[PDB]
């Protein structure tokens, strides 16, 4: 029978009836590395912490991404004049910072 | 002085109250609920038990005949029957071939006893909460009976008390309900004068003592049998004596919020829902001056172990500096961690220890002594019993505190990630404004 | 047969009912309401009443001093006075003169006949209506006690009838009121142990012979003076005996809907406000075959006189061809007008006259005999009285019917602007088109 942390009763005869309690156990590290963390918090809460780590990774994945693409549009904007000059004579340097061939 | 609390509804909790009064040294008011009631208002609709047919002595007439009369009982029923030769014993009991009748007449009356097994029909309107509370503060410990409305106001010690309305409107009872013995069912028992034959209701009464006595019971007679003297009839059986099998599962059994259904009284005891607001009005004499109470400066607090389990598994020390031996009040700030202590004794060397209680893996309070204040963090570790006999000492507060061990790791990623973006909006910034002009 | 309609909440209103069962021929049943009430149900605060102060024989010991203890009478005072001289009576009582203490001492008691006059505050919840009927058809004469709610079923002569919920909730009393002896007062009194001296609630006590007693009634007690025996005090005069003098109106002088608040089961009698829905359950004995039933051919309704008054102040006359004698029964398809009779007695060479109830200078309504039809139409000329003792035995429909004299006039006036419009419009559009070529 279940025994949530709301409580339980059981009635077992003529005695009287007997409530017990659930106490929050669980395994894993509170305080260990991040996946003992994600271990214990499933351990207690399953679906919110796999919703919770879903969504901070997708959050992540975004940010990472976004990041990147507005480097890339900015490379091409830095170096994209040059790529239209018939000289088209790029300095080395900047050539360096923003992988110009 | 006029102060105002809420304190949970739940039966045991060592609820704590803290008054900080300008000119006075703070105070600490522990008050706790040890039982609840909880009586809805019942109207009688009717008395229902178990029946009794009254069935009398046969009238037969030897060359002759009867007519049928009507009577006043409940679920009257009456017969004649045309040619009869009953052959009473030794004899025929007639002298007369085949111009003989019986008069068969059977009637539905109430059982010998109904005054003692009996069930009742109600109709269940709004109820009244009243409590039992225990008032400790100072040197007064009382606990006195209240009704939880704005209306009943109480005094212990000078102090007083209204102990507001309830802030959930839920009751476990139905509009109608039956009560037997002991049990009470959230049932839709039929209307007044139309029950059904050989279902609960069968036959009705308004009261013990009435005397109307509805009755459907489908009774009917028969033609005897030639040759002897009975009354045969048929009926459908009893509709109480049905009931006391099929009745099902009662309110007892299956009550949210841990109720306990109870007797004479219809009362739902120590049911868990809600909030109880409170406003005192307490005398001038239940303070301590500020010059009159030790004064505690670099207050400081360290906590040694930490367990979040259901009982107070956290110890916590504090070091001050003080001036005088004297008494101060503790309390905690936040409702992640309960305190067990409502006041402790200050002396020169300055230590004090304290046991709390939390249900989070790194709980961060604020802890007061008389005139102090200080912060208070911990790493509790969860504990490895399953299952305890008794309920937790804390309210169930779990989100871990903002720089604790697993939220130091969003805020560091976060901050990672976040100086990530903000390097990339520069430099595409500076290169668009620069290329630009 | 099952049938349901709804009859309107007024006392003395005659309510006819048409029941058409195919096979068999129309019925007209007839109930009206003979008296109403409505109960809430009540939970009794407290009870308040006069009081009575309690001054026992002062005590005076000479040479010597005493000292005053404390005790749990309600609004109990003791003094102690220093310096006394007595003086009793031919003599001086004492012999030291100055070392002589006298012990002053009051309380506070419920009064004498606090059982017999004093006033109950109550709590009004949900109340219950409880109508009084009288249901007339064929031969049956009858008036039944009956509870206004689906559930109650009764039997008046075969036929099963329920009477429904009200359609409104409404009710006069408040959450809160007083009851004094045969009146009632919707006024809000204080909570239980927060009582103000001089007030309404100044002494409380929960039931007349429980032992409770608050008290507050500002006792005071005061020094003796030189040379006499006697315990002055001082205290605010009774707040029962001040709320008698200003307790305002009752709820008897102002009451909507003509309620007569009555004696001390707390009721609201006889107020006229919602609808009874009613169902009942006929049996085959009730109707009568369609063949017994004469049959109407060529059926017309003229007016002679109409005025619309408050009483049956309409006459009409129907003529029909029949076939045979025998019993009919007529009704009104609109409740523009009320007819006085229900049922009718059809000649074998003649006419029925009838009389009904309006307010309205021409109403049209469909009157029927056992199964003929026909369309009334009238000319109403408004009373001459302006005062009346008696109410209205219609409806106050009052909007006149199409064709009548008021609206025909509209209608050939407003036919006239149609007939310009359509030929403006039919204009304007040939014009158009003819140009469009
Ligand atoms: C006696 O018997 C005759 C027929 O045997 C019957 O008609 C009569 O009623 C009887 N009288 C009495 C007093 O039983
Ligand atoms: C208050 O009094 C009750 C009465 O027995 C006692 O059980 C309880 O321990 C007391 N509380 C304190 C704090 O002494
Ligand atoms: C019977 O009904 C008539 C109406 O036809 C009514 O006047 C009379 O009061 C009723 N009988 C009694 C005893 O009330």
């Amino acid at each position: 029978i279940p025994v949530p942390v709301d409580g339980m009763e059981y009635h077992w005869g003529n005695n009287d009836p007997v409530r017990l309690w659930s106490q929050l156990t669980t395994e894993g590290k509170p305080h260990g590395w991040p996946h003992q963390i994600v271990q214990y918090y499933y351990g207690l809460y399953p679906a919110a912490t796999v919703s919770a780590v879903v969504g901070m990774s997708l959050l992540a994945l975004i940010s990472i991404f976004a990041s990147c693409y507005m480097l890339v549009a900015a490379r091409s904007k830095c170096l994209t004049p040059y790529a239209l000059t018939p000289g088209a004579a790029v300095p080395w340097t900047l050539g360096i910072l923003c992988c110009a061939p | 002085y006029e102060h105002s609390t809420v304190m949970p509804n739940v039966v045991g909790f060592p609820y704590k109250a803290h008054i900080e009064r300008p000119g006075y040294s703070p105070l600490t008011l522990q008050m706790q609920v040890v039982e609840t009631s909880l009586e809805p208002t019942l109207n009688l609709e009717y008395i229902t038990c178990e029946y009794k047919t009254v069935v009398p002595s046969p009238y037969v007439k030897c060359c002759g005949a009867s007519e049928c009369s009507t009577k006043e009982k409940p679920d009257y029923q009456c017969k004649v029957y045309t040619g009869v030769y009953p052959f009473m014993w030794g004899g025929a009991y007639c002298f007369c071939d085949s111009e003989n009748t019986q008069l068969s007449e059977a009637y539905v009356d109430r059982s010998d006893v109904c005054r003692h097994d009996h069930a009742s029909a109600y109709k269940a309107h709004t109820a009244s909460l009243k409590a039992k509370v225990r008032v400790m503060y100072g040197n007064v410990n009382q606990t006195v009976d209240v009704y939880v409305n704005g209306d009943h106001a109480v005094t212990i010690g000078g102090t007083q008390f209204i102990f507001g309305p309830l802030s959930s409107a839920w009751t476990p009872f139905d509009n109608k309900i039956v009560v037997y013995k002991d049990e009470v069912f959230n049932q839709d028992f039929p209307p007044y004068g139309s029950g059904q034959p050989g279902r609960f209701g069968d036959i009705q009464s308004r009261t013990v003592e009435s005397n109307d006595l509805y009755a459907n019971t489908a009774l009917k007679l028969a033609r005897p049998s030639p040759g002897m003297v009975h009354v045969p009839y048929t009926q459908t059986p009893s509709g109480f004596k049905y009931w006391l099998k099929e009745k099902g599962t009662a309110l007892n059994t299956k009550a949210p919020f841990g109720c306990q259904i109870k007797t004479n009284p219809v009362r739902a005891m120590n049911c868990a829902v809600g909030n109880i607001p409170v406003s005192m009005n307490l005398p001038d004499s239940a303070f301590t001056r500020i010059v009159e109470a030790p004064t505690i400066i670099d207050l400081t607090c360290t906590v040694a172990t930490c367990t979040h389990s259901s009982d107070f598994g956290g110890v916590l020390t504090l070091t001050y500096k003080t001036d005088k031996n004297g008494d101060c009040s503790v309390h905690s700030h936040s409702n992640v961690a309960t305190l067990q202590e409502a006041t402790a004794k200050v002396k020169t060397a300055g230590k004090v220890t304290l046991h709390f209680s939390t249900a989070s893996a790194s709980p961060s309070f604020v802890v007061s002594l008389c005139s102090a204040r200080a912060t208070c963090s911990a790493s509790c570790e969860p504990p490895k019993d399953h299952i305890v006999p008794y309920a937790a000492s804390h309210s169930n507060v779990v989100f871990p505190d903002m720089s604790g061990t697993a939220l130091s790791w969003v805020q560091k990623i976060s901050g990672g990630l976040g100086a990530f973006a903000i390097g990339a909006i520069l430099v595409l910034v500076v290169v668009t404004c620069i290329g630009l002009r």
